[PDB]
């Protein structure tokens, strides 16, 4: 039932230490063949290994960050931790915890790697670099109307707007609704914050029939909002 | 006149065969020493010996025992027990690569093939257990020039009930025929295998025990119907000493790739240490196999047998018996009008018979013996060569 | 370090069509290598470990094969939940120095489809405050090149619109987008007419969904 949890999604400002812990359930850190390792992904780009932590304590680092990484791992908590200083703007990421399946053989003073990979991942926290502060969103209905009706399909969302950082949670219903369901990138605004939209289209015969919510969790600002699109 | 002291002039050739002292581990099975891996338990092949011929026959299965184990989503079935051949530095190499790998060290530029194999599978530390004696066995391929290294350590799963009579990985310990050019090699096994180890059947031979000036049968034997040599080899190795003691939890190990799984796989967390039935006897004309568990001390001259170990080359022959050494031995023990405690020799005279000395019929030497003299030594129940009861306490 | 380099950048095939992924290495590294699976939002799921096992789970028809410096993941049949992008990944030096590369987007081809469009007009709740905003939505539409035009009173309107695109549907592979249209509370109620036009191959005639206050 191995799982692994990222800790939410945040702020750090410029120069100052990023700090990040996963907490791995149905399964344990002291697994002999099993390292952890904190991998990123800096917006619209791709993956970059940090580091790890083994359960004995021993720690690998990409060496062109070794200097900002810290790992550690709580062997009595089943969590692992990353530390990553003076961060920038170039920091600013989804940090992804995962289990890494190692194994290296050492003979005549030289290791060779038989097995590292990425075989279980979490599920992501996006980490932005900046000096501003947060802001929660406003949530507004998209209603259903007329203007909302083509063909046998109807649409109705939520305007998630003004908001900073990155990034929004949206479900409808608590999850129950997932078909039809579009949620849209987020733009950023002139003011330098972001605004979202998120759609549901249903068939128009069943507009009445059931009621639509959408939750928005903006977890920078603590801000948990159920909006009812009503017709 | 007759020396009192007994001699054996078969001593230092006969030690190779002796595989309690020189092997010192299980030869069909293999698990003679301990391991603990991240606080886990392991056996392991210990044997010093190499054994020419052996592998890992899976029931019910067309894939060679020398294929990567089968992890992901394959089944069990799929795969061997080699190391997953991820890594052109680890397993496989041919020699042509492990000569060039360590065209630099001066030590390791002496060792012969096997040894070299031996020596590069062993030398292999896992990252987490720098201090552990685990070493993972190997499989030198002497017509493919090739050093397989072994994941697992696993010889035998022939005893659940799942193995009696498909889909399951059910394996035993062989000497099939596609293993006739394979060299099993513990972590142990001595660099100087060829000069300390069997290897060669040895032709117009038996194998005996040395009883006080000559070599004779060893009476408790077991006869086996054998029709060639490859079989009586293989029959022998069947009965060698062993260290031999749920499937779907094993399986999800592989499926997930579990390396504790994995390696400790098929086997139950006792040791022969070489004692076992080793040797045999391969009568050529009869096509008779006498396999026996006493260590043999002496070989007789006979053009009708070949004399073969569980640990020696299935079909590897070597014909030339030792015919100068009864005759450089008492010529040898001249120099300690003492003559040697020796009574056989091609040369008639150098034994000097109280009677006439009687000519061996199978003896491509054309030995004689001598039977007409005070014996000292005799052999009592389960082939124990013991000095007879006069002589005892003067010995 | 070894750089991993993949090619095509983007894939564009046909669903039962096979799919032919490339990754090379810079430096020959016998076959440590892992290729992964990353879908939109998700976080990347292992396909293939030692360059040619399949990962537990990983349906059939993704296989991986090479050696040294060239490698390559193959979909036999592609599906249309196959749309993602393909990582490679190099462990060949211990201490770990992974790298990846830098993926492959593989997209699924389909036939041309015209958008649904709706328009939104601003919520009372945001009227409140002081800004109003309007919606133009266009959904399951393909292929992805679309043009919205704000007009507010037959006017083209210009700088005051943003739009976004949702990658593309795991089961009909078409996308969607929404414009956001953001006037003043004052802007907003001196005009009456506010319309979205859309344009699109599948559009015999640009399409334009319009309301007026009130």
């Amino acid at each position: 039932q191995l799982q692994l949890q990222e800790s939410g999604p945040g702020l750090v400002k410029p120069s100052e230490t990023l700090s990040l812990t996963c907490t791995v359930s149905g399964g344990s850190v002291s697994s002999p063949g099993y390292y952890w390792s904190w991998i990123r992904q800096p917006p619209g780009q791709g993956l970059e290994w940090i580091g790890d932590i083994y359960y004995r304590g021993s720690s690998n680092q990409n060496p062109s960050l070794k200097s900002r990484v810290t790992t550690s791992v709580d062997t009595a908590t089943n969590q692992f931790s990353l530390r990553l200083s003076s961060v920038t703007a170039a920091d600013t990421a989804v940090y992804f915890c995962a289990r890494s399946r190692g194994e290296g053989y050492c003979s005549f003073g030289t290791c060779y790697t038989l097995f590292y990979y990425f075989d279980y991942w979490g599920q992501g926290t996006l980490v932005t670099v900046s000096s501003a502060s947060t802001k929660g969103p406003s949530v507004f209905p998209l209603a259903p109307s007329s203007k909302s009706t083509s063909g046998g399909t109807a649409a109705l969302g939520c305007l998630v707007k003004d908001y900073f950082p990155e990034p929004v949670t949206v479900s409808w219903n608590s999850g129950a609704l997932t078909s039809g369901v579009h949620t849209f990138p987020a733009v950023l605004q002139s003011s330098g914050l972001y605004s979202l939209s998120s759609v549901v289209t249903v068939p128009s015969s069943s507009l009445g029939t059931q009621t639509y919510i959408c939750n928005v969790n903006h977890k920078p600002s603590n801000t948990k909002v159920d909006k009812r699109v009503e017709p | 006149e007759r020396s009192t002291r007994m001699s054996n002039p078969w001593k230092a050739f006969m030690e190779k065969y002796d595989i309690e002292r020189t092997h010192s581990s299980g030869v069909r099975v293999d698990l003679g020493e301990d391991a603990e891996v991240e606080n886990a338990k392991y056996r392991i092949p210990a044997g010093r010996c190499p054994v020419f011929g052996k592998g890992i026959v899976i029931e019910n299965s067309a894939v060679s025992f020398l294929k990567p184990v089968a992890t992901g989503d394959q089944r069990l079935k799929d795969g061997g027990f080699a190391f997953p051949n991820a890594n052109d530095h680890i397993s496989p190499m041919t020699l042509e690569n492990l000569k060039a790998r360590y065209k630099d060290n001066v030590e390791m530029m002496k060792l012969n093939d096997i040894a070299l194999c031996r020596t590069h599978a062993a030398s292999f530390v896992m990252a987490g257990d720098q201090n552990s004696n685990y070493r993972h066995p190997a499989v030198y391929d002497e017509k493919e020039k090739t050093c397989h290294m072994l994941y697992l350590s696993a010889q035998e799963n022939m005893g659940p009930r799942y193995c009696s009579p498909d889909a399951v990985f059910c394996f035993k310990p062989d000497k099939d025929e596609s293993f006739e050019n394979l060299v099993y090699l513990s972590k142990n096994v001595r660099n100087d295998w060829d000069k300390k180890c069997p290897r060669k059947n040895l032709g117009n031979a038996k194998f005996g025990l040395w009883v006080d000036g000559n070599c004779e049968e060893i009476p408790y034997v077991k006869e086996v119907e054998a029709k060639d040599l490859r079989e009586c080899n293989r029959i022998v190795f069947e009965a060698s000493a062993s260290d031999q003691p749920d499937y779907q939890k094993i399986q999800q190990g592989f499926r997930q790739n579990n390396r504790e799984m994995i390696k400790s796989a098929f086997l139950p967390v006792f040791k022969s240490k070489g004692r076992g039935f080793n040797w045999a006897n391969f009568d050529s004309v009869k096509k008779k196999c006498y396999i026996f568990n006493t260590k043999p001390t002496c070989l007789i001259n006979d053009k009708n047998f070949i004399a073969t170990t569980a640990l020696s080359h299935p079909r590897e022959v070597d014909l030339e018996f030792p015919c100068s050494i009864y005759k450089d031995e008492i010529e040898r023990e001249i120099k300690k009008i003492v003559l040697p405690r020796i009574f056989i020799s091609n040369d008639k005279e150098s034994i000097k018979c109280p009677c006439e000395p009687e000519h061996i019929s199978q003896s491509t030497c054309n030995f004689y013996v001598c039977n007409c003299v005070e014996k000292r030594a005799e052999i009592k129940e389960n082939n124990q060569v013991v000095i007879k009861e006069e002589f005892r306490d003067y010995y | 370090e070894i750089v991993m380099t993949q090619s095509p950048a983007t894939l564009s095939l046909s669903p039962g069509e096979r799919a032919t992924l490339s990754c090379r290495a810079s430096q020959s590294i016998s076959k440590t290598l892992a290729w992964y699976q990353q879908k939109p939002g998700q976080a990347p799921r292992l396909l293939i470990y030692s360059a040619s096992t399949r990962a537990s789970g990983v349906p059939a028809r993704f296989s991986g094969s090479g050696s040294g410096t060239e490698f390559s993941l193959t979909i036999s049949s592609l599906q249309s939940e196959d749309f993602a992008v393909y990582y490679c990944q190099q462990y060949n030096e211990w201490p770990p120095r992974p790298t990846f590369g830098g993926g492959t987007k593989v997209e699924i081809k389909r036939t041309v489809a015209a958008p649904s469009v709706f328009i939104f007009p601003p919520s009372d709740e945001q009227l409140k405050s002081g800004t109003a905003s309007v919606v133009c939505l266009l959904n399951n539409f393909y292929p992805r090149e679309a043009k919205v035009q704000w007009k507010v009173d037959n006017a083209l309107q210009s700088g005051n619109s943003q739009e976004s695109v949702t990658e593309q549907d795991s089961k009909d592979s078409t996308y969607s987008l929404s414009s956001t249209l953001t006037l003043s509370k004052a802007d907003y109620e001196k005009h009456k007419v506010y319309a979205c036009e859309v344009t699109h191959q599948g559009l015999s005639s640009p399409v334009t969904k319009s309301f007026n206050r009130g």
